[PDB]
């Protein structure tokens, strides 16, 4: 996925899952890839331990740099 | 000719929306975009911070440089692509 | 390719603003500075200390990777 | 890449039909055709604005040299 | 220059004693030469306090963004 | 649109003065324009803008003499 | 350009297919890639007309409903959820 | 004219002179309050003075809005859950209104976090107990009609009501 | 060239280390030089947490403290 | 007139100097180094903290960007 | 000709439309159409090769004859003709209109701003230098 | 079942009655159920349904022929529901034989299927 | 102006200014300048560093302190 442009296009239609340097959880499509890792997320929502907590958010552009680890699952989406 | 810059095509289609960003300090910016840079640094016209507590402001212009920052989000009006 | 110049820094110089550092300082200063570094040069300026009182700061030079916080009081027109 | 160039369409070629010939290749959102106040006619050019640069990239590539009432319409990079 | 040190320590089959800025020493011998000092690590023991652990690692690889402090121990024995 | 303002009641704080008004101004029209200052020199007056010449004459004969703080605020 | 007074009816395969004898060949290839296809995934109305080449081609027209066929079928359902609404 | 989806996108949203954010809906002839939702909260301030607004009701739910303006309109009935609606409403001016009863400060009452009110030109100034009933339900409140309360006010009030 | 360990470094399985003394293990398939790493048949330990399974991961190589490789990985001819 | 650091570090060049690390760390130690990064190499050091001393140390590689004092 | 003379034959006029863009600052000495440096140095690096001509600056009727730099830029310069005419010109790949003075009888010959930039000295044959003000486009010496 | 409506399409397909010539309706209809990853069957039928009237719209075509495309991508390339992938495309030339794309998309989709004697007379037809 | 000329004029004069460390830092540094380069690296000399833990003050002579380290620069005043 990371860089890597063929990577980028076999993993779409897949549900994506990123853990980030706060700790925090988030899970989303994208259909977007920068060399330099920028992709775009959508229809995301992110998860909160105090506890726990769900938040509903608005759609969402990443910077590789935040990005600590991240994992393929999930069925395939529509279009 | 020029073909570079995906993601500041995207970042000038979110111009003149707002948007959501973190800082290295830990709290949370909500403004009004209308500035972009290849270096990244940005300036936001009309701008509200709130922090994970309870404490909340409002700031008429912010200027953020791109090489010590965390990452900002850009509006939902992009899912019309 | 092409790439894009450094912003319209005059539209905003001259005008009065607040500043804030890390560890939750505060300086209020008047500034008039720019350079291709984007470092910053600050006069008249006034520090709000968080335990004690306050100390009044004399044309003031920063390293413009350190701060770049501003908050304006006059709006733009 | 996302703003077209669009040139060498006939006289009868008003701004829709422009959108009917160029939003079969991504979405269109404005098309603008700068018209000729001497002659009160268009001088056979246009621009269109895309909302992706693929989309501009499969408008060219798909309507560069196409044939709109039978001439040859010439889509292409705006410098 | 300070790569002076590091080919007479490598070339003389030195090992090196690691202490990070928290927890964590290492002991390593080394295989690896840039600018950035990046360094591949073999015969390697991690201690650290969470009582005390004792761990063996054969073989490490350590980036060189994520830097450490090292010291020297010369009466130590070689391999 | 520029009236001076003198004689005004001391005890009105900034944000309150500038509150003050501005809830009596919005009542009288879409008008949002005012700085307003407290230091010994500044105390007693204030800068308003009005959107347009007739809500200025209604608001300004309305304001003309309006008890205010417990003193009658006037304007030249 | 200079291809205009090149192209003519070669160009358009009016003149390339009174041959014939390519299919056979053509068929063995396909055959071949039809099992290949195969064993690569192991291990993972109508109507016929003449078509644009003047070969049968068949046309598999949806049957779909109109909007007058299912704006009165969603009306009911409305009107039910309604009633039970006002009482419950 | 007709407080729909589109009138919201329209309208002029604007930053006003003390930094809060401001959506202008002013004199959109607005009988009833509805279709607010679509704003989902994301303003500080809302502006419906000048329009023939007829009841204070059917506001959704906001926290974020601190000042809300409705002079002069034709608001005759508030609704007791306006406090559930918008309990972070600080500022409520209703001058030139037509409110009759204590009754109706009742449900803005239940709103604890009111702090600044105007009632000027409303028939209540005349009711009988209208300036010790609410020194008696308001003790957060600190301006109302652009008047302050006195110390010894509450302690009048107190001994009347005790 | 360092470079060509990185992008030959693949199928093995090792054990990694992440800032906030978490520990991963995880085996590699990927082919490419930029350190991007790509890990399938995974276990993860977070510290202070239980253990938990994933089938597949991929991590910011930079963000990464250090990596524990296998015992038979001879280093020495992928370095060069 | 002022001077720029390489020609005052020639003056410098192999007396002694006082050292401290961001993280709050001292050390005392010979020094000989040019490089792009302007970083600092260490020999025979000895250590200080809070100017109590605690180990004689050996050789020590240490980043440039931690180490911040050059001075005697 | 005599101050009485040049008034009334109107040797100066105003065809600028742009006189403020934004705000009322100067438009001589910031370049306020531009985002690059306001005031530059000497030297920012190691030469390297000329490229492209912008454009022709088709219209004038007459030949050129000087240039000058303005201080501590070079996005807007001067320019002095045999058509009696002293013209400001940008040159940062920009084909926008500056503003024109004239009062010369006889060709102008050269060209020095004063040091504070505000006004400038034209020799020309007609043996006189006349004294602009190049904010306010008139001569009063 | 043919029939058959919920509380969550009441809205959308009775929208497009008082609607009846805005695409946008339709989306409005497709895009929440876009999200909510549901029976192909549905989808086909609101895409049929859409492509019914808007016949020349390219957006829904290029949408809908990918979409059927990436649901039938489980389904080996030999079986018919790949066939019935090119009748769509060939339904779709009806109105869209001046659009590249489509044609382009058509024939990778023919090289998909692995045939040859045919996939050689859609690219002259293109 | 800028830094560079304003660094000349402090050093001209030989002001005495206060500089201040980033990131997880807590040491207040108060010194006169003699020290010039386009990379702003300041040589610094006649200084102070007072310690925040104990509000103590240190005399110290001529040091050298690399100008990415550097955040602000400014004419000290007392703090006690």
């Amino acid at each position: 996925t990371i860089s890597k442009n063929n990577k980028m296009m076999a993993h779409l239609n897949y549900r994506m899952k990123i853990i980030l340097q706060d700790g925090r959880t988030f899970i989303g499509f994208f259909k977007a890839f920068d060399k330099h890792m920028n992709i775009l997320l959508a229809e995301c929502e992110e998860h909160r331990q105090i506890g726990e907590e769900k938040r509903i958010l608005g759609l969402v552009l990443v910077r590789g740099e935040h990005i600590v680890s991240m994992t393929v699952d999930g069925p395939p989406p529509r279009d | 000719m020029t073909s570079v810059g995906v993601p500041i095509k995207i970042l000038h289609e979110a111009e003149g929306h707002m948007v959501t960003l973190e800082t290295v300090t830990g709290e949370v910016y909500r403004g009004k975009l209308s500035e972009a840079e290849d270096n990244m640094n940005c300036q936001l016209a009309e701008t509200v911070v709130t922090f994970r507590d309870g404490r909340s402001h409002q700031l008429d212009n912010v200027f953020i440089r791109g090489n010590k920052i965390r990452f900002m989000i850009l509006p939902d009006m992009l899912k019309n692509a | 390719m092409s790439k894009t110049h450094p912003p319209e820094l005059k539209k905003y110089m001259d005008k009065e603003m607040d500043l804030k550092l890390n560890g939750n300082r505060r300086v209020s200063g008047i500034l008039r500075g720019f350079d291709p570094f984007m470092n910053m040069v600050i006069d008249e300026a006034v520090e709000y200390q968080k335990d004690g009182g306050s100390v009044n700061l004399g044309m003031t030079v920063i390293r413009g990777n350190s701060v770049v916080i501003m908050e304006p009081k006059e709006r733009i027109s | 890449k996302r703003t077209l160039y669009v040139g060498g369409f006939t006289e009868d070629v008003t701004e829709k039909v422009l959108m009917a010939a160029f939003i079969p290749f991504g979405d269109v959102v404005a098309i603008s055709i700068p018209m000729d106040y001497e002659s009160g006619k268009h001088r056979g050019f246009g621009f269109v604005e895309f909302d992706m640069a693929e989309d501009a990239a499969m408008a060219i590539d798909n309507m560069n040299e196409s044939e709109l009432f039978g001439k040859t319409i010439r889509v292409n990079f705006a410098r | 220059g300070p790569l002076s040190i590091l080919t007479n320590s490598v070339k003389n089959n030195h090992q090196v004693l690691i202490n990070c800025r928290n927890n964590k020493k290492l002991l390593g011998r080394v295989k690896a030469f840039d600018r950035h000092c990046n360094m591949v690590l073999e015969n390697v023991k991690e201690m650290w306090t969470e009582v005390a652990k004792d761990r063996f690692i054969s073989k490490m690889f350590l980036r060189g963004d994520s830097v450490i402090l090292v010291v020297k121990n010369p009466l130590a024995q070689a391999e | 649109h520029t009236i001076y303002v003198n004689n005004l009641n001391e005890k009105v704080k900034k944000d309150e003065l500038k509150r003050s008004l501005h809830m009596v101004f919005t009542q009288f029209g879409e008008i949002i324009q005012l700085m307003s200052f407290r230091k010994e020199k500044m105390r007693g007056q204030a800068h308003i803008v009005f959107k347009e010449v007739s809500s200025a004459s209604n608001a300004l004969r309305a304001l003309q003499g309006f008890p205010f703080y417990g003193k009658p605020m006037r304007i030249q | 350009a200079d291809l205009l007074r090149n192209i003519d009816a070669h160009y358009f395969g009016y003149l390339d297919d009174e041959d014939g004898r390519l299919i056979p060949l053509e068929k063995l290839i396909e055959e071949k890639n039809i099992e290949r296809i195969n064993k690569e995934f192991a291990e993972k109305q109508e109507s016929t007309v003449i078509g644009e080449d003047g070969r049968p081609m068949t046309i598999r027209h949806v049957l779909l409903p109109t909007q007058q066929d299912i704006e009165e079928m969603l009306l009911e359902q409305k009107k039910q959820e309604l009633m039970a609404k006002y009482l419950d | 004219v007709r407080l729909t989806t589109e009138l919201f996108a329209e309208r002029p949203q604007f930053v006003n002179s003390v930094n809060m954010r401001e959506i202008n809906l002013r004199g959109q002839k607005i009988p009833v309050i509805e279709n607010m939702g679509v704003t989902r909260d994301q303003f500080d301030v809302i502006d419906l003075t000048d329009n023939d607004i007829r009841k204070l009701d059917n506001f959704p739910t906001f926290s974020r809005l601190n000042t809300l303006y409705l002079h002069n309109n034709r608001i005759n009935y508030i609704a007791p859950d306006i406090a559930t609606k918008l309990p972070n409403l600080k500022t409520l001016a209703l001058t030139n209104n037509n409110i009759c009863e204590l009754g109706d400060i009742e449900p803005l009452a239940e709103c604890k976090k009111l702090e600044y009110v105007t009632f000027i030109g409303n028939p209540i100034t005349h009711k009988d107990n209208y300036r010790m009933y609410m020194i008696y339900k308001l003790p957060t409140v600190r301006v109302i009609d652009f008047n302050r309360v006195r110390l010894t006010e509450r302690e009048a009030a107190k001994k009347m009501f005790k | 060239k360092l470079v060509r360990f990185l992008m030959k470094l693949s199928h093995e399985t090792v054990n990694i280390e992440l800032k906030n003394g978490t520990q991963v293990s995880g085996t590699i398939m990927g082919v490419d030089v930029a350190m991007n790493t790509h890990l399938r048949a995974v276990s993860m330990t977070v510290k202070n947490k239980e253990p938990v399974k994933l089938d597949t991961l991929s991590i910011r190589g930079n963000n990464i403290r250090y990596i524990i490789l296998p015992d038979p990985l001879a280093l020495d001819t992928l370095l060069i | 007139q002022p001077v720029n650091p390489k020609p005052f570090l020639n003056s410098l060049t192999g007396k002694f100097v006082v050292c401290k690390l961001k993280w709050g760390m001292e050390y005392k130690g010979v020094l000989v180094a040019v490089d792009s990064y302007m970083n600092l190499q260490l020999a025979h050091a000895e250590e200080y903290i809070d100017g109590n001393s605690q180990g004689n140390l050996g050789e020590i590689l240490i980043r440039c960007n931690n180490v911040l004092y050059v001075g005697g | 000709k005599e101050d009485s003379e040049q008034m009334a034959e109107e040797s100066s006029t105003l065809h600028l439309k742009e006189a403020e863009d934004y705000q009322g600052r100067s438009f001589l000495v910031p370049p306020s159409f531009t985002g690059v440096n306001l005031r530059e140095d000497y030297v920012p690096e190691r030469c390297f090769v000329p490229k492209k001509l912008v454009h022709t600056y088709r219209g004038h009727n007459k030949g050129v004859n000087f240039l000058q730099w303005f201080p501590k830029s070079a996005h807007l310069f001067l320019s002095c003709s045999m058509d009696t005419k002293i013209k400001l010109w940008e040159v940062y790949d920009r084909q926008r209109v500056v503003r024109t003075y004239a009062g010369h009888k006889l060709p102008v010959r050269e060209v020095a701003f004063n040091n504070e930039g505000t006004e400038f000295l034209s020799a020309s044959f007609d043996r006189y230098v006349k004294l602009w003000d190049t904010e306010t486009g008139q001569v009063k010496q | 079942t043919m029939k058959g409506i919920s509380s969550e399409d009441v809205p959308f397909e009775e929208d497009i009655i008082r609607n009846p010539t805005s695409v946008n309706c339709w989306q409005r209809y497709i895009d929440h159920k876009l999200q909510n990853k549901s029976p192909a069957k549905q989808m086909f039928l609101i895409y049929e349904r859409a492509l019914a009237v808007f016949e020349r719209s390219y957006k829904l075509w290029y949408h809908y022929l990918k979409y059927r495309e990436s649901t039938i991508v489980n389904k080996c390339p030999t079986d018919n529901s790949w066939r019935a992938l090119c009748d769509t495309y060939e339904r779709c030339l009806m109105r869209l034989h001046k659009m590249p794309r489509i044609w382009i998309c058509y024939c990778e989709v023919m090289i998909k299927r692995g045939l040859i004697t045919e996939t050689r007379r859609v690219f002259d037809r293109a | 102006v800028q830094p560079v000329n304003l660094i000349f004029r402090y050093l001209q004069n030989r002001t005495r200014v206060q500089i201040w460390l980033y990131e997880d830092v807590t040491h207040r540094l108060e010194g006169y300048i003699i020290g010039f380069d386009e990379f702003m690296n300041v040589v610094f000399d006649e200084a102070e560093e007072v310690n925040m833990k104990t509000k103590g003050r240190n005399k110290i002579g001529r040091i050298l302190l690399k100008g990415d380290n550097i955040t602000l620069i400014h004419a000290a005043q007392q703090e006690a």
